[PDB]
Formats: structure tokens, sequence, C-alpha cells
């Protein structure tokens, strides 16, 4: 009852309740993966059309940080844009000390140390957002995924939402059919497969997909939108597939 | 880093903390004002009564602020002390910046002020204090008395009570101070004001403090002497 | 730059140039040196020219701010130990103060308060700040008395900033006087200093010295 | 209304909710109904004015945040006036330092990141209020939905206030129609009236209680009141 | 008795409580030995009943909402 | 959310009382007794440690009895810890005054920043009130000999003789009895032990169990003389009011 | 159309609250013009107050 | 307790709707705007036949064209009557004209506003309130003479005519009979005396109201409280000739 109503006080058994809380939030949004490339990685999220009244390809979820680094989250909406700019602060904080952009695994810790501050003490609330954000620099490929507690792990491959299941699936599937590693080219196309199936959950509102891809090989190391034709391509190949 | 609010307002329109403040005062002791057309008198009973208590060295209830203006206080008395303090402050700063002593409409608001701005931070309860404010306009005549609130609020009167049993002595004071003919004299008014008091008092000299003040800055005190004789002619005639 | 004001019967007269000069160069010679503070003071402009106007629009408001406040009238000496002490709190950042708040009260009568920069603030019955200190001065004061009938002392201050304005160099355009009243100052209205030399070099028959 | 959660934005709720955010959605519901609709030249806001007796004049509802873009209120008027002057302030930020007319897209987007804090610390409520904002710029025509939850996406076409669906479903009727309007001013104005007289249930519609607002690829942002709207009505 | 006079003074009253100045009159008749409540004992009784049942609002308090 | 873990020490009750000040006037009557007597002779400042102890170094120890200046002494009630704070805050005070007339503080002023001090913490800024009250014994040219006392409130009131801790009704109505105004310094001693033997919860009043002070007007070239006597003179005085 | 969030016991409370209005004038039918003025009469609603500063 | 912060599920501030109580227990205040001058007079309620009438004050100057007439508690306005002061004169040292009446309004408004929680350095000096109405009138250039109500709630409306305070229901209800574009500073002066003696607890008298206008020429001014008694004795013949 009182460890309940409290935040950042531990149950008696040892358990921090309102991180526990805080995952239904994550389960609220929709469906994002991302897919982690010999190359590089790839990006995608089913942005739901709630309405006729929506324009296409202008609300936008998939959101750059510097310009190296593809983000995009699930939890409550505004709640994620706010960390889209904490990492915006310290990335740009780096560059100035150190003049280069910053590695992906120390993106990840400070961004990390932020999300950590709010179980820490009682009076601002725990984060209810679970991102995925990644990309190449000189180490490689990295991929990550940011749970509310404050804990990221790398990741083969990692996804979110509501329709993280029918996801979880097909991605050993997917490190079965070519376990050495898939192009990103290739990766465009297997995307798209993977937000078509995870749609009969959320079958409600019919949808609107849009991936982008982060890889040294394609877009020297520049996070970019896929667009225009390839975009055109991956669409038919999943939605043919899946019917 | 405290400013948690105190002034929750009450759903019937009201504010729990200012109706409590307000009762603090009831509490406490009393004091009566009176202003004839020459003269004003506060006088206050003393519960200072208690064998084996110097009144010398203890501090009456009537201050003074200025040399033309004197308070008098009733409610907390730990409380009292900041009001003079702050008043004394004032008093300073207005000759310094403007010249002339304080006019004893301004000193008014000024108290008036102090009190208000207390229920306006969370960090802070209201004084329950309630003050005669008395004094004679620079280089003139003119009786003032003026009474502020808890509230802050302000007025002058003719006469004006506060403390405990205030409503006695006001109901007295309807009867017996008409408010076209104020007492005529500084003997009749001190006569006017030791009889009001001594129907809350039960008798006894030693108790009252009366203090006068005058035009020209007159503040003085009436003396056991003084005050006895007074109230033994209260006694015959009234015999009579 | 002549100011002058002096204390007699009726009340104030105040009396001003308007040649302001900016080095050898002559800006400007419409400079009105007086500020009305409000329909009961009038306050003058000598010294450096930004710290005076600037600052006694800024006594203007708190004129109209005690005002309001006690609903009683600013005394004249209280005005002045405003305006003094907020120029001392600056005391050292070459801001340059000269002048005379001149009211007359039904509570003091006709005053003269003189507030200076370094904080020094006198009463007294004649003051006369500027290049023509001297000058002013001396015409001034052979002429001056306690009682006078007011139409004479508006002349007597026509001839005093006459005086200054044709010896110093600095002094010169257009001369102003204005008459305090417990009412308030009316403007008794601006003569040319080229006009006003010749009625007077003619018609008293002084400056003999001057050719024409 | 009470017992389980309905404190400090701080706590969180077992449900996944948060009360706070979901009281805040029902303020603007009690408001005066406000439709926004655009085509590519012209972006128009109607909102309904109201009065609180009929001494009392009407309420500003339509608010000029400068020469190329504006607001109009739906909700709490003490909660507008702080945003539409930190909606000022930002957009002469834009023409002093860069020089720039600040982009429609950019402008939701801080006052979605502004609202975020209210809600994290301790005290503080939530703003309360919903804004559609309007404007133009060198990327066409935008119209902004502002909820007090933070998100802002744009649309053609909405509403939001009191009985505002029978405004929102005349606009998806429409939503083939108006789009393809370019270049007629009155045909814009006209079609809008004929999208918020479906709210009005319960209700009559006076020409001095509304308020109209154009702005476009030649016309600043103008607001049309008292005479001037009823020419179109 | 124009039943608009009485209506006027009173403030907003429900009809349990304008059931009781006919029964405070009626007792004030009686105290002042009448045989007749008029127009008068009636303006007397409105003004000791709206005082008096005004004063003290219950708990005046309530609420427990939040 | 926090604002349930708020006391709220500051708030009026609808009493219009400080409940939490009330509280404060208790944890004073359970602490050890202390007497104040006011003679003309002389100020004999006199209490009861409440520890008792059979090894305690009474020597040692001052517990009940401060001095702030070489003109006035303090005696204790309450909790020892919080004393000790308001005890050095007097002590500067004195000081300052010093440094800024060359003449040392007068009695009155002391006393009323002291209480200014206390008020201040139940004004505002939800602290918890000091548990403490002090007897105030000083002398200067002004008034004479001057005795004070001071409650957790921030309220001083003068005094002819005064008792504050355990029995304050029992102690207060045998002084009100014996005391006459006349009385030297050794008579006063003689009223403060008796006052004191006749309360005591312990059996036996003992030498070590006694703390005893005096402030004299008779050490000459007209210069007052503080003294704390030792635990082996409080001895000597015991045997001659025959308390053994 | 002209309703929305009226569940479907409500709106049995509006085509008996039209065919009253027929009543009280008297009519022997209930026109299109009653099950209109019926639908303001049982909403679930009569605004707790009229608004003050929304 | 409730927070300042915290949301009723209906969508409302509670602290708001305790407020606009406090609005009417205090004294009644009527204000008639007409094109010819406005009228503000308020009833004193002098609680004892000791207190001196005329030391009370609700009827306040704020600047020489802005007059301004309060309800509710008079402490919690002593505030927000020397805010407005201020404001006034700061703008008329910065533009050297008049405010305009509409614009005083809004920085009274904006301190109503705040009541906060006063969360890190940022200020908000009150925690809490502001329980008292404005008759706020003036005249300027710019639209005649004008007539604004404040609120508490940070929300206010320009009026032709508004009650405000004991009797503001029934005082209300004769307004918008008698109101009218017609009225004669002359008749609107007596009219306003009429609707306050309906809502008055005691017999209309000048040791219980005071009158006040602003109009063109003169700008505030308050009247003397023996034209008032004059004003008082015109009303009863008129009344009787009926």
């Amino acid at each position: 009852t009182g460890y309940d109503l409290s935040n950042s006080v531990f149950s008696p058994d040892g358990r921090n309740f309102q991180v526990e809380y805080a995952v239904k939030a994550v389960e609220n949004g929709t469906t994002s993966i991302g897919i982690k490339c010999n190359d590089g990685v790839v990006f995608a999220v089913e942005k739901l059309i709630t309405s006729k009244l929506l324009v296409p390809q202008k609300n936008v979820k998939i959101q750059v940080v510097d310009r190296h680094i593809g983000c995009v989250y699930s939890g409550l909406i505004p709640d994620g844009r706010h960390l889209v700019n904490r990492g915006r602060e310290e990335a740009a904080s780096f560059k100035k000390l150190y003049k280069t952009p910053i590695p992906i695994p120390a993106f990840a810790d400070r961004l990390g140390q932020y999300v950590q501050a709010h179980t820490l003490y009682n009076s601002v609330r725990p984060f209810g957002v679970s991102t995925i954000f990644g990309g190449v620099d000189k180490n490689g490929a990295h991929l990550y995924m940011l749970e509310p507690s404050g804990s990221y792990w790398g990741y083969k491959g990692a996804a979110t939402g509501k329709g993280r299941q029918s996801a979880k699936a097909e991605l050993e599937k997917l490190v079965d059919h070519h376990p050495e590693g898939l192009s990103a080219r290739e990766a465009v196309k297997q995307a798209a497969k993977i937000i078509y199936l995870a749609h009969e959950d959320n079958k409600e509102k019919d949808f609107e997909l849009e991936i982008s891809w982060c890889s040294l090989s394609e877009t020297n190391g520049l996070h970019k939108f896929v667009k225009g034709d390839l975009l055109q391509e991956a669409i038919d190949f999943a939605q043919k597939e899946i019917n | 880093g405290y400013d948690r609010a105190l002034s929750i307002f009450s759903p019937d329109g009201h504010i729990f903390q200012v109706e409590y403040a307000l009762e603090a005062v009831k509490r406490g002791t009393c004091a009566v004002g009176v202003k004839g057309k020459n003269c004003v008198v506060l006088g206050c009973e003393r519960r200072s009564t208690l064998k084996l208590q110097d009144t010398r060295i203890t501090p009456s209830k009537v201050s003074k602020i200025d040399s033309h203006v004197v308070l008098s206080f009733s409610g907390l008395n730990a409380d009292s002390r900041i009001l003079i303090e702050k008043a004394r402050v004032e008093a300073q700063s207005h000759r310094l910046t403007l010249e002339d002593p304080v006019t004893v409409e301004y000193l008014t608001r000024y108290v008036a002020g102090v009190q208000q701005r207390y229920t306006q931070s969370g960090g802070v309860r209201p004084f329950g204090v309630s003050t005669l404010i008395a004094g004679f306009d620079p280089r003139d005549d003119e009786p003032k008395l003026y009474q502020t609130e808890p509230s802050g609020i302000y007025s002058s009167w003719s006469a004006q009570t506060i403390g405990r049993n205030s409503k006695t002595v006001r109901e007295f004071l309807e009867k017996n101070y008409d408010r076209k003919e104020p007492p005529a004299t500084v003997e009749e008014c001190v006569k006017l004001t030791v009889r009001s008091l001594l129907e809350v008092v039960q008798t006894g000299a030693k108790n009252i403090e009366i203090t006068v003040v005058k035009p020209d800055s007159d503040i003085v005190a009436l003396s056991s002497e003084e005050i006895n004789q007074y109230v033994t002619q209260i006694e015959q005639e009234k015999q009579e | 730059t002549t100011t002058l004001a002096f204390r007699f019967q009726g009340g104030i007269i105040v009396a001003v140039d308007s040649r302001a000069t900016a080095g050898n160069w002559v800006a400007s010679q419409t400079v009105k040196k007086v500020i009305e503070i409000n329909p009961f003071l009038l306050g003058t402009m000598a010294g450096g020219a930004a710290d005076c106007q600037f600052w006694e629009t800024w006594l203007g408001s708190q004129c109209r701010l005690h005002e309001l406040r006690e609903k009683e009238r600013i005394s004249v000496a209280a005005a002045s130990k405003i305006l003094s002490n907020l120029v001392y709190q600056y005391k050292g950042a070459g801001l340059s103060m000269g002048t005379m708040i001149c009211g007359y009260t039904r509570k003091e009568g006709p005053t003269i308060y003189y507030v200076d920069s370094d904080g020094t603030r006198l009463k007294g019955d004649i003051f006369c700040v500027g290049s023509g200190q001297t000058f002013a001065y001396g015409v001034l004061d052979s002429n001056y008395k306690w009682d006078l009938s007011v139409e004479d002392a508006l002349y007597l201050g026509k001839r005093s900033i006459l005086a200054a304005a044709h010896r110093d160099a600095y002094s010169g355009g257009s001369v102003n006087l204005y008459h305090v009243t417990e009412d308030g100052w009316i403007y008794h209205g601006n003569h040319d200093v080229g006009e006003l030399f010749w009625k007077v070099k003619e018609e008293e028959g002084s400056f003999n010295n001057v050719i024409g | 209304f009470r017992n389980n959660y309905d404190g400090d934005t701080v706590t969180f709720s077992p449900t996944g909710r948060l009360f706070q955010v979901e009281y805040a959605l029902e303020a603007i519901k009690q408001g005066s109904v406000t439709v926004g609709l655009r085509s590519n030249t012209h972006a128009v806001l109607v909102a309904l004015k109201r009065n609180a007796d009929e001494l009392s004049s009407y309420q500003k509802k339509i608010i000029k945040c400068d020469e190329h873009m504006g607001l109009s209120l739906a909700g709490l008027a003490p909660d507008a006036r702080v945003l539409s002057n930190y909606l000022r302030q930002q957009c002469n930020y834009s023409s002093l330092v860069f020089n720039r007319k600040l982009a429609v897209e950019r402008a939701g987007h801080l006052l979605c990141d502004k609202a975020q804090k209210n809600t994290q610390s301790y005290g503080g409520r939530p703003y309360g209020v919903g804004l559609l904002i309007i404007g133009y710029d060198k990327s066409g025509a935008h119209l902004l939905e502002f909820q007090p939850s933070g998100n802002v996406t744009e649309l053609y076409g909405t509403a939001i206030g009191a009985r505002s669906q029978g405004a929102k479903t005349y606009l998806e009727r429409t939503l083939d129609t108006f789009i393809k309007i370019d270049g007629n001013p009155d045909e814009l104005i006209k079609a809008g009236v004929e999208a918020i007289s479906q709210s009005l249930r319960d209700e009559s519609l006076t020409v001095d209680n509304l308020s109209i607002a154009i702005v476009g690829k030649d016309t600043p942002f103008t607001i049309y009141d008292g005479e001037a709207v009823a020419k179109y009505i | 008795i124009r039943w608009e006079l009485i209506s006027r003074l009173c403030p907003n009253s429900t009809g349990a409580e304008l059931r009781s100045v006919c029964t405070e009159a009626g007792m004030f008749a009686i105290r002042a030995r009448r045989k007749v409540a008029t127009e008068k004992d009636f303006l007397k009784a409105v003004d000791k009943v709206i005082s008096g049942y005004k004063k003290f609002s219950s708990t005046s308090r309530y609420m427990q909402y939040n | 959310g926090s604002r349930r873990y708020d006391s709220r020490t500051t708030i009026f009750s609808p009493e219009g009382r400080l409940y939490q000040v009330e509280y404060a006037l208790e944890s004073i009557s359970h602490a050890g007794t202390a007497i104040g007597i006011m003679a003309s002779d002389g100020i004999v400042l006199a209490a009861e440690r409440k520890v008792t102890s059979t090894l305690l170094e009474q020597d040692t120890s001052t517990e009940k009895l401060y001095k702030l200046n070489d003109k006035i002494a303090v005696a204790v009630a309450g909790l020892t810890a919080d004393a000790e704070i308001l005890i050095n805050t007097a002590r500067i005070h004195a000081q300052n005054y010093l440094k800024t007339y060359n003449e040392d503080i007068p009695v009155e002023i002391l006393v009323r920043r002291l209480s200014d001090i206390k008020q201040g913490y139940t004004q505002h800024g939800g602290l918890r009130p000091f548990g403490v009250s002090f007897i105030y014994a000083g002398y200067d040219d002004r008034y004479g000999y001057q005795l004070y006392t001071s409650n957790p409130s921030g309220n001083y009131t003068g005094w002819k003789a005064i008792s504050v801790g355990a029995n304050t009704s029992a102690a207060q109505t045998l002084l009100q009895m014996d005391y006459k105004d006349d009385m030297k310094v050794d008579d006063a001693i003689e009223l403060a032990l008796k006052t004191l033997s006749k309360t005591t919860d312990s059996s036996a009043l003992t030498y070590d169990r006694l703390e005893f002070a005096t402030i004299r007007k008779g050490a000459n070239d007209g210069e007052v003389y503080q003294k704390i006597f030792k635990p082996q003179e409080i001895k000597d005085i015991l045997v001659k009011t025959g308390i053994t | 159309r002209s309703t929305d969030e009226f569940n479907g016991a409500q709106l049995k409370a509006v085509t008996v609250e039209a065919g009253m209005i027929a009543l009280r004038n008297g009519q022997s039918s209930v026109k299109h013009e009653d099950f209109v003025e019926g639908i303001s009469e049982v909403q679930a609603r009569k605004s707790k107050s009229v608004s003050f500063y929304a | 307790d409730r927070g300042v912060s915290t949301f009723s599920p209906e969508g409302r501030l509670f602290q708001v709707e305790y407020s606009l109580e406090a609005i009417k227990l205090g004294s009644t205040a009527i204000g008639i705007a007409t094109k010819e001058g406005v009228v503000l007079g308020v009833e004193k309620r002098a609680t004892s036949p000791l207190l001196e009438s005329d030391s009370i004050e609700k009827i306040v100057e704020i600047d020489r064209h802005i007059g301004c007439a309060m309800s509710g508690l008079t402490a919690d306005a002593r505030s927000m009557i020397e805010h407005a002061r201020t404001a006034a004169v700061t703008h008329n040292l910065y533009y050297d004209e008049d405010i305009n009446v509409e614009s005083l309004t809004q920085s009274v408004c904006d301190l109503a506003l705040r009541f906060g929680e006063g969360a890190s350095g940022e200020e908000r000096l009150m925690s809490r309130p502001f329980g008292v109405a404005l008759l706020i009138a003036g005249h300027d250039a710019d639209d005649g003479y004008q007539l604004f109500h404040a609120e508490p709630s940070g929300t206010f409306y320009r009026y032709n005519a508004k009650a405000i305070g004991s009797g503001s229901e029934g005082a209300q209800a004769e307004l918008l009979n008698e109101w009218h574009s017609s009225l004669t500073l002359k008749e609107a002066e007596l009219l306003v005396l009429k609707i306050l003696k309906q809502v008055m607890e005691e017999k209309l008298d000048e040791n219980n109201a005071q009158l006040s206008c602003i109009t063109k020429q003169d700008g505030f001014k308050i009247y003397d409280n023996e034209k008032t008694a004059e004003l008082i004795k015109e009303l009863k013949e008129k009344e009787a000739a009926e």
C-alpha cells in the first residue's frame, strides 16, 4: 500500500515498484525494431494513421542525433523527444572538448546515467520510454536498447512496442537464415517484412512504414531516410509476402 | 526550502490560519484606547501581578516607537517584539530619506503592511497580533487612534479595545463615550479610561497601567499613587 | 550655461540661457534648460546634459508616486533629498549634476534647494550655477532685495542672464523666465538674447562701452 | 475523485497511466469550440467567442503572435497568456539572431519541449490549454495541434472544444474538397463557417461572437471581427 | 401583506426555511400578546431567523475530495 | 507527496496555540531544578544537577552554570546539547557589543537578543523549537542586580525570585512564604539550600548533586566578583544549615 | 450523426423522450423535429456550470 | 491538502473556484459606465458606531485618469494596488503618455496568475490567493470611457455595467432592465444609489456609502460627503412624486 504510493523507496523484499510500473508505458507504444547488420544498422517504426486528417510524411517520429546516430523510441511520446534533446546536448559537448564525434559505446553510457538519476531521488519521475539508438563509428556498428530502469545491452537485434513478441521470433530466424550477418542492403527489405507481420496486433488503424539506415558502406556513416524508389521496393515486398 | 502553502483556502471562502490568528489574540491580555480632543489614553491591564515579580525591569505592554508614536499590543507577547523592531527601523529610515517624523497615518500602513506580508509567503505563520497605534501628527494637535488586524486591515477609531473580554468594554463605551462630545480634559478622559478597565480588572490599581500621549512628544506614565487616587475618587462618587 | 534663481517677495524667479555648446562648435540654441518635474516644481539643466535631463524625469516619477501614496503633495526639501541620495550611490562614475529644484509650498514658503554631484545639498536664497556663476552673482547682488514688486523681480532676472550672456562664450541664445507662485509655475516666455540686448542698451543707457 | 493516484505528476500509477495529464485533456473540452483548416495558399482559424452575460463583452480567443504566425486558445485563458508570450519571445529570437522566419515545424517542437518539464518536476501543474497554431512560411501552410500532453502533429483539419465532433465529421467528408480550394480567399472562409455550424448544437450562431483569421501567401496575419465578418456571414 | 415584500428582504432561502418565518412570527405574537399576526411581527421575525440559522455552516468543511 | 511527511510545526491549532511550543515547555520540567533568588546584597544562583550516578566527577564538571562574560552568568534548564549552541551564540554577541562601545553590554539587551533568536525558530522554517530555558543573573550600573528568565517561546519576564525545571509549583510556594526583601548574601544562601532540600526527589541532598554560584558587590573598590564555588566549599555550608 | 458517445441505453432514452414531446403538443405522430429535441433532454449531461474562465 | 498543482478530474484547479467565493462575501460595489461619466459607488459597512467612517478606503486612486474600486478582503488588495500604481507611472516615464486602461488590467491579471509553487530560483512571491475583484474604470482617447472587471482567475472582461459583492444577484437583475445607452451623468449617479439602496443592509446614508466618478475634464475625483448627502435627498423626492 505505502510502497505502491512512494517513489524510490525499496519494497520489503527489495525491488523498486515504480521501475516495474514504468514498463507498462513501453507496451502502450507502437512497434519499433532495429536490426544490426554486418555494415551498420537499420531502424524502423510503425507509424499509425489514426485519422484521415494527418498529413503523410510530415509527422515523422524518426529523429537523428548528430549526423551518425539514428534514434526512435517507444513509451510516452513527449517524453521521448526530451531525451532526444538531452542526447544532442551531450553529443555536442563531446565535440567541443575532444573534436571528433562521440564513440557509440560512450553515447550509450552518459545517456543511461541521466535515466538512472530519476530513480535515485523521489522528487522527479522515472522516465517512461524505451529507446533504440545506434550507429557506426570506428569500432564499428552498435545497437542499443535502453529500458526505463536505466539499463542497456548490446544486441544482434532489438525491438520494443506492443508487437515485440511477433518481431522477436522472426529476429531469431534472421540470425539462423543469415548467421554471418546479412548486408544492410538486404536488410531494408527484411525490416519491412517484420513491420508488416507485427501490424496484425495494431491492425485497428492502418499504418505507414518508415525505415532509415546508417552504414559505413552505403551512406558513408551518415544516417539518412530511405526514400523514393528504395522505399517502394521494400513496401511491395513485405505486402505481397504476408498476403 | 520551506514554502508549503499555509493559506490553504477554505472552500467556504475563508483561510483557516487567519481565523486562528484572530483566536490567539483573544486568548491574551486586554487593552483599551480612547481619544479625547487633546489627548490619547492607552490603558492595559497587567497580569504581571504576582508577589515577587518585578515591574521596574519587566517590560510594559505599551511600547515607545518614536517620540510621538506609541503602540500597545494584545496577543502573542513573544511576537510583539518583532513589530516593535520593524516599526523603529522604519521610523528612522523615514527621517533619513524624506526628513520629518512619521505621520501617524503612514506608520499605521507600514505596521499593517508587515502583517499582511506574512500570509503571502509559505514559509511563515501569520502573526497572531492586533495593535493600537496612537500619536499626534508632526507639529499638530490632532489626536489619532488607529488599530490593525492580523488580517492586515486598519481603521481609525474614536475608541477601541482588543484582547480578552473586548465585548464587555465595547458595550460599556457605546453608552458612556459620546461620538460628538469627547471627554473635555486630560483628567476627565483618564477618569473615563480607568472606569472602563475597572469593569474587567475587578478593582485594584496595582494591576492597570495608564500611559498618556499628548501633542509635542509628551509620553508620560501615571505611577501607583496617581492610579490609586483616581480609583478612590471613582470609589466615593460611585458609592454615593 | 547660466542658471540662476533668487527668492523674493512673491516667490521664485528662475532664469536660464539656452546656448548649449559641444566643444568649440555651437550645437543648438533652442535647448530649454527647464525640466517641468510636475506643475509645482521646476528643475534647471546645468552640467552634463544626459545625466541631468534623464534623472529629473525619474524624479518626476517619484513625485507622482509619493503623491498618490500619502495623498499629500511632496515637500520641496524632501524632493531634493531623494534626488541627492540617488546620485550619491553612483559617486565616482563621472555623472555630472547641477540642478536647483525650486518650489513654493504653504508649509515652507518659497525655498530653493541646490543638489550637486558630490552629494552636497544646500538651502539658500541665491544660487547661480555654471559658466556664468560669477558675472551673474555680481549684477544680481547689488540690485537684489528681499522686498520687490513681482514685475521688478522679472526685470531683475532678465538683466542677470543678460550680463553673463554678454561676456561669456557659452552663454547666449535666448533667455527664459518662470515665476513660481504657490499655485504653480507660470511661464513668462522666451525673449531673444539679441533683441533683448538692444532694448536695454538704449533704454537704460548702459553698455556704453559696447560700440553701436 | 481521489483514492489511488491523483497527486503530483511525480507519482506514477501501477496501471500505466498518469492521471493528471488526462485531467488536463478534459480541460480543453470545457472551453468553446475552434476549428482549423488550410489549403496550400491559406490557413484559416474559426473560433467561437463568448461572453459571461449579455452586458459583458465577448472574449478574445484568437491571438496574433506575429505577422506570419498566430495561435487560438481553447480552454484555460491564464495558461494561454503564458505560452503566447513565449512564442512572441522565440520568434523574435530568430529574427534577431538568425534573421529567419521561425518555421512552423520548429515552433511546435520547441513548445513540446517546454511542456515536458512541467510534468517531470515536483510541483508545477501540467499546462492545461490547447492551441491550434496556424501559420504560413516557405514550406507552404501548416496547422498544428498542441495537446497538453506535449504531442504535436500536423493535420489538414481539426477541431477541439465543446461538441467538436460535429465539426470534425464535416471536415472529413469534405477533405477531398478543401485542399483543392486554392486562390479563392472567400471560398475558404465560407467552407469553415459550414464546418463550425455543426458544433453549434443548442447554441445559436451570432455573427459578432465569431472570430475568423486568414493568413496566406500575400496577406499577413489578420483577424477579422465586427463589420468584417458580417460581410462573409 | 404583500407576499413580494417579505420574499425580497429574505436572501436565497429554501421553502423549509420560508415555512419558519410564519412559525417565528406566531411565537412573537404570543410574546407581544396579540391575537393577530401582523405585518410588523413578520418584518422582525425575518431578521432573527436569517441571522440565527445562517451563522455556523454545520461542519463548515466537507470537501473530502482532492 | 512530501506534504504528507511534513509535521507543520509552524501552524496554529484551532486553540490558536502552538502545540509544538507547549510540548517544549514539558521537556524542561523533565530536567533537574534550578532556582533564582534576588537579594539586595548579591544574587545566589542555585541548581541541583539531574545526574546523580556515583561515578560522576563533580569537580571537573560545570553543566548547569555557565559564565557569559565577567558580569553575567546563566543557569540552564533542559537539553544540554541544545543549550550549548545558544550559550556560545550569547558569548559572541556579548563580545560584539564590547568591540563597538568599549562599554559592557547592559543585561536587558543581552537577554532581549537571546529571546529574539528563540522566537525565530518558531516563526518560520519548520525547525523544532529549542528545549531550553535560562535563568539570567547579571549586574550593571543602570538598574542594579537584575534577574530574568526566558522560556522556549521567546518571551522573557523579570522577577524577584523564580524556579524552572521539575516541581515548579512546589518551589514557587516555598519561596512565597520565606523571602523577605532585606536579606544579606549569607541569609540568601541559607534560603536557597532550604528550598532545594525539600523538593529534591532523591532522599539526601549531597554536595555532589549541587551547583552553587554567587555574584557579589562586596568586592571592594566598587567591583563585582563572580565565583563558582568548588564541590569542596558547598560541603562546608551543607553542614552550616544542618542538612547533614 | 447528431449523437456521439451515447451508449445504447441512452438512445432508447432518446426515442421514448421524443414521443413524449409529441404527447405534450397532442400530435399522434412523432415527427423528425421531436427526435432531434429529445436528444438534448437525455444526454447524461446538463453541464456542471457555465464556464467562468475556460 | 489539495495542491495548487492538482487538477479536479472535471478539469478544474480547485483553488480558483474558492477564490471567486471571497468576492461575494465582501461589500457591494456597483459600477455603471455610460458615454458621459463612469460612476463607482460602494457600501462601506461601518461595523460599529465607534469606528470613524472615513478612515475606511475602498475607492482607490491608481493614477489621474484611472480610478479603481475593490471588493473582497481589502488586505489582499494592498499588494495589488501598489503593483498597479507603479506600472502605470512606469509607462508614463517611458512613453510620456497615459497608460491604456486595458493594458493596466493585463498587468494586474498577470500578477493574479501568480500564486505558484515557487520552484527553483523563479520568483512567485505569493503562494495562494488574491481573492478580490476590481472595477478598474478609466478614460482614454482610444475607445472612450471604458470599464473592466478583473478576477483572481487572471481573466477579465469589458462590461457596460457590472455589480459585485453580497447583493450581486439582485443588483444584476435590476441592471439588465435599467441600463440603457442614453443615460446621462446626472441620471446614472442617481440610478447607482437606487440599485445600491435595495441591497444595502442599512438605510441609504453617506456614513456607509461613498460615491465617485471619472469624467473627461476632471479625471478622477471622489465626491464630497456633502454632495452625496444632497443626492440621497433628491432621490426620495422623485420617488415620492410617484
